[PDB]
């Protein structure tokens, strides 16, 4: 009868193996961001699933939690990238979102994890700028805008973007990298796909001793 | 006199390469708690380079002054050399997938995969060790019993082909790696990586061309004219210096130049 | 003196 | 007015402090100088359980101290036969980020929960032959940090929403909610008789709760950081805690104050789990450093170490008969020690 | 939970017949299935086995080679292909589920069975008496003895008790010595010395009337004791 | 308002905690030591069992 229990345990092992294959090849993305951020667009945790080019992504929209993160954030050292979404057009909260990004980035545990930073709601940002660095910032020509964009919109949105990259670069030397983007947007799956490929490539470069 | 500079150079190379490989393996043995299966390629490499500096070199040193003895020795030598070559080539291919298909490398590389490919590496080293292995026995000196100019000549040329072939393979794969890292360049990583890969191909060439050239020449000589004898003397001493220098430098280039290692 | 190849 | 209420609060606090200090005549160490030390304890890994795909977060022993359940963030509950190391059951959970699991003392149910804020009870002994969810306990507003069965119909939970709750599983409602905490609650321990339990919270305070009256009988505040682990002494009169500040501390429910502290200057890492051995002489502790330590609960001499883990020791548990210790770890393996 | 055996009927000797049993209301794939036989007015007799996931199959040497046991997990069906049926093979064939893990109850559930009519050094289970007439309210202690110690080195005794009521399939009473099955009242009890065992019906009721069969599971070309039938 | 209600609740619970009875740590520690000695032999981790009674090996 013990032999029958062992055959049961080995059937279970076969099933666990069939799981482990799907566990490795899927990428896990932690989706953070304030309430203002329209992160929905792309009880607690919502474990959304999607795929790109036969690479399957597991995106965990953690939520319905006490405003503190110190504890439950330790769970996500296994993720490839945190996706931090911020509604750029809420100028007043934006400093709070900035401190939130600081608290994530310099988190003791996330130190290894890159951040895919979506500066969301570019459309409202532009329409507001048409209708926050009011004095002394102008776009560095190293980055150039898409056609049709009012240089006011460009200088403002690159000011905001710089503000996040500034925190990203003042600490976390090269262990992890923030990947800022502007979005509203069907391509957001593709941006994540590309930045995840890049994160994995850099992880290999570190790992293979290249 | 004749052998003192040779003694000094070979003994320095011996001790330096021994320290290098010892350090490399020693920090890898943290795999019990701190090193991931990708490091087993590095460990196999450091082993093959160590055995090149433990086998071969000390006997070449003390041969400044039996049959079954030289059958295990010669097999060990050939297998250790070709295991080093196949370590380098397999490292080159894994680094190709690591960079050109970054996701599949992450998923596929597992201890159950790494041990399998390392087994393949050492198995092929064995299977390519034999044809030259059994030709050698006592004669006073470990020397060919079988004909030197017909069977050995083709064996040496074939192992030379097995050096030219991975040379080209790793040149092409590092070329593609460089092209991809260029595309993603178009900050330091992408460039220093390509420089190190070029250096790796250059040093593999510098270190395995003398090794094969030496014994291929020895095989092709129909008769040993005195000037030909002296020329071969030069060839052998220089080739020894270069080849053992390569097996000494492998630990540095492959492990200890890595930022992942520097944090002792 | 007389050398012997690497095998 | 708020000022007057807060002043009354402070004077009450000082009254409590003074009473506790007046009771604090001797010290546990001051008595145990004469106790014969435990000396070294060495325990060897007797088993290793290698099923889990990812970091193991919790384990619990069945009352028949041979079966064992553990949870890992890959979304799996596994029931292990601790003798043969067979996997009795593998349970796919609906939420991947489970942070705690528990074993019914009757052995019929296991509970698990986590970032989904739901404590799911699973029926192990269905007639259909599979393991099905019996009920889902949804009422919490925060991640579930710990749950412990009182019996097949009553389970206590701890949550990041700062409340511990008692549930009636037949219905699925909360019977009584325990609120007095201020930070996220982290661990539970039911008294041996299950009339009282103690909970640790991120406010570095430990509380003693009446399961029936529903009210906080005492609060303890010795630690300097979030309490990750709490465990009752086998006689039910004292409990240990484990804190991110690297110290374990023993409190006495009849002395109403801290009794002993367990720390070593070399230990900088936070404690993840604590548990007493059957007689209560040994206090084990899990750490972010990958080693678990054994403390003489009376002498505070670090009697030993359980060294055989290569990542965060996330969970720990002694069998009901004391014949073994299990430890789970973020390396995804459970080692059984003895 | 419901097992419905199908096929059989009447066969010309030397022919072939295939039983089909359709399971329902339980996780068919995770249960190990047995086929059990009972010749008319005879005792129970093991026929076959096929573990979960078809990895293991056993046969009684009486049918070894002649019978093939197969299952269809996706269709929750159990089969038994019979190749050259002899007169001996006439019997009701019962499908039985069994699941083996620490603390499981094998053989707990038996199908309604289907009838087939045809025109050494193993364990032997001995039951003392064919019959025992006793009045309601009395206690009874049916007894069994085995040619081998069923106490295993792991510390548990692989003796099973089944009760076949008149016109019904057997139902498990005690799956290991003293392990009272599920759904049976605490009146039934069991114990033994590792070679002799006794089913104590602590307080008899009129519902108990029927034949009690012991069965071993220590090492299995599985085999049953002969029936003991209570009377009143 | 709730804030003053919260403070009132805090002071009431602090009173509830204060009135509880307490014994000197000397006696409590003595009782804990007495229990720790009373069950010392049954502790298989404190006093390792022989391999005959160890169910794991």
């Amino acid at each position: 009868e013990d032999k029958a229990a062992v055959e049961r345990s080995k059937m279970i092992e076969k099933q666990l193996q069939k799981d482990k294959q799907v566990y490795r090849r899927t990428l896990r993305l932690l989706l953070l961001g304030a309430d203002n951020s329209g992160k929905s667009t792309i009880s607690g945790i919502f474990e959304t699933k999607f795929q790109v080019d036969k690479v399957n992504f597991h995106m965990f929209d953690v939520g319905a939690q006490r405003d503190e993160r110190r504890k439950w954030i330790q769970c996500f050292n296994d993720v490839t990238a945190i996706i931090f979404v911020v509604d750029s057009s809420d100028y007043n909260r934006l400093q709070e979102a900035l401190n939130d990004f600081k608290s994530i980035w310099n988190n003791r545990w996330l130190r290894t994890i890159s951040v895919i930073l979506f500066l969301n709601k570019q459309d409202l940002l532009a329409e507001k700028v048409l209708a926050p660095e009011f004095a002394r910032y102008t776009t560095p020509e190293d980055a150039t805008p898409e056609p049709g964009e009012d240089p006011r919109v460009t200088r403002a949105k690159y000011f905001i973007r710089k503000e996040f990259v500034d925190i990203s670069t003042a600490s976390g030397d090269g262990r992890h990298i923030c990947y800022p983007h502007f979005t509203c947007d069907t391509e957001n799956a593709r941006r994540i796909f590309n930045d995840c490929k890049d994160i994995i490539l850099q992880m290999n470069l570190r790992e293979y001793n290249l | 006199e004749l052998f003192m500079p040779i003694c000094a150079t070979y003994l320095l190379i011996f001790v330096v390469g021994a320290v290098g490989n010892g350090l490399t393996c020693l920090v890898i043995l943290r795999h019990k708690a701190m090193r991931t299966p990708t490091n087993y390629y590095l460990f196999s490499l450091a082993v093959s380079d160590l055995l090149v500096l433990l086998v071969g070199l000390p006997l070449e040193l003390y041969e400044m002054w039996g049959v079954g003895g030289c059958y295990f020795r010669t097999l060990l030598f050939e297998m250790v050399c070709l295991a080093s070559v196949l370590n380098v080539t397999a490292l080159s291919v894994e680094r190709y997938v690591a960079v050109v298909h970054p996701l599949q490398a992450r998923s596929m590389v597992t201890r159950a995969h790494v041990r399998r490919v390392l087994g393949a590496v050492w198995g092929l080293a064995m299977l390519c060790s034999l044809p030259n292995t059994s030709l050698h026995g006592i004669r006073a000196v470990c020397m060919l019993v079988r004909p030197r100019a017909l069977y050995n000549m083709v064996v040496q040329t074939t192992a030379l082909l097995f050096f030219c072939l991975p040379m080209a393979i790793m040149s092409v794969l590092y070329l593609l790696i460089g092209l991809r890292l260029r595309r993603e360049r178009l900050d330091r990583g992408r460039r220093q990586v390509t420089k190190m890969l070029f250096v790796l191909v250059v040093v593999f060439g510098i270190c395995w061309a003398p090794f094969h050239a030496d014994r291929v020449m020895w095989s092709v000589v129909s008769q040993w004219t005195d000037g030909l004898h002296l020329a071969f003397q030069h060839v052998h001493v220089i080739s020894g210096i270069f080849f053992y220098l390569g097996s000494a430098a492998n630990p540095v280039l492959y492990s200890l130049m890595s930022s992942r290692f520097r944090e002792t | 003196f007389l050398f012997r190849p690497r095998n | 007015e708020l000022d007057q209420l807060r002043q009354e609060a402070e004077q009450l606090k000082n009254q409590i402090r003074d009473a506790r200090k007046a009771c604090a005549d001797a010290t546990l160490s001051q008595i145990t100088n004469n106790i014969d030390p435990v000396g070294r304890i060495q325990m060897r890994t007797r088993r290793t359980l290698r099923g889990h795909l990812a970091k193991i977060y919790a384990m619990h022993w069945g009352t028949d101290s041979r079966l064992l359940v553990s949870a890992s963030q890959d979304g799996k509950l596994i029931i292990w036969d601790s003798y043969t190391t067979n996997k009795v059951h593998a349970i796919p959970l609906r939420s991947s980020w489970v942070m705690t699991c528990a074993y019914a003392p009757s052995g019929n149910y296991v509970a698990c929960g986590g970032l989904d804020n739901i404590c799911s009870i699973y029926n192990l002994k269905t007639r259909e032959g599979n393991v099905r969810v019996s009920r889902e306990l949804a009422g919490h507003t925060g991640y579930l940090s710990c749950c412990r069965f009182l019996d097949d119909n009553q389970i206590v939970t701890s949550s990041g929403d700062t409340t511990c709750a008692l549930w009636d599983i037949e219905t699925g409602q909360q019977t009584t909610t325990f609120t007095g905490h201020t930070g996220d609650v982290m661990s539970l321990s039911l008294a041996p008789d299950t009339r009282l339990f103690v909970s640790g919270a991120c406010d570095a305070s430990a509380k003693l709760w009446d399961v029936r009256e529903g009210m906080c009988r005492q609060t303890f505040t010795g630690h300097e950081s979030d309490i990750n682990a709490i465990c009752f002494f086998p006689n039910g009169n004292a409990f240990a805690t484990g804190s991110d500040d690297a110290t374990c501390r023993l409190f006495d429910l009849r002395a109403d104050q801290e009794l002993m502290t367990y720390s070593h200057d070399n230990i900088i890492c936070g404690i993840t789990s604590v548990s007493f051995s059957k007689s209560g002489r040994l206090l084990l502790a899990g750490y972010d450093d990958f080693n678990c330590n054994v403390w003489d609960a009376l002498k505070a001499d670090r009697a030993g170490v359980l060294a055989g883990h290569d990542n965060r020791v996330s969970c720990l548990g002694v069998t009901d008969d004391g014949m073994a210790v299990a430890t789970g770890s973020w390396d995804s393996f459970l080692k059984i020690w003895n | 939970v419901q097992l419905v055996e199908s096929g059989g009927g009447l066969v010309q000797p030397g022919g072939s017949r295939k039983l089909s049993c359709s399971a329902s209301g339980f996780a068919f794939s995770s249960f190990g299935m047995h086929w059990v036989r009972q010749a008319p007015e005879k005792g129970l007799e093991w026929v076959a086995y096929i573990s979960s996931g078809s990895g293991t199959i056993y046969y009684a040497d009486t049918v070894k080679g002649r019978f093939t046991i197969s299952r269809d997990d996706p269709k929750n069906t159990l089969f038994l292909q019979m190749t050259s049926l002899r007169s001996e093979d006439t019997a009701m064939y019962y499908c039985v589920r069994s699941i083996y893990y620490y603390g499981s109850s094998p053989f707990d559930f038996w199908g309604q069975g289907t009838t087939l009519t045809v025109s050494s050094s193993d364990i032997v289970m001995t039951q003392a008496t064919s019959s025992v007439p006793v009045t309601p309210g009395e206690s009874v202690s049916i007894s069994c003895r085995s040619s081998k110690s069923l106490l295993h080195s792991n510390g548990n005794t692989y003796l099973y008790w089944f009760l076949q009521r008149p016109g019904q399939s057997p139902q498990l009473l005690i799956y290991r010595m003293s392990n009272l099955a599920s759904g049976v009242p605490d009146r039934f009890s069991g114990s033994g010395s590792g070679t002799a065992f006794t089913l104590t019906i602590s307080r008899l009721e009129a519902e108990d009337v029927g034949v009690y069969y012991c069965m071993q599971h220590l090492e299995y070309p599985l085999t049953f004791g002969a029936g003991t039938k209570l009377e009143l | 308002t709730a804030s003053i209600a919260q403070a009132r609740k805090l002071v009431e619970q602090l009173k509830m905690e204060a009135n509880i009875d307490r014994i000197k740590v000397s006696k409590a520690a003595a009782d804990l030591m007495a229990y720790c000695e009373a069950h010392a032999k049954e502790d298989p981790l404190l006093t390792p069992v022989p391999a005959s009674e160890n169910p794991f090996r």
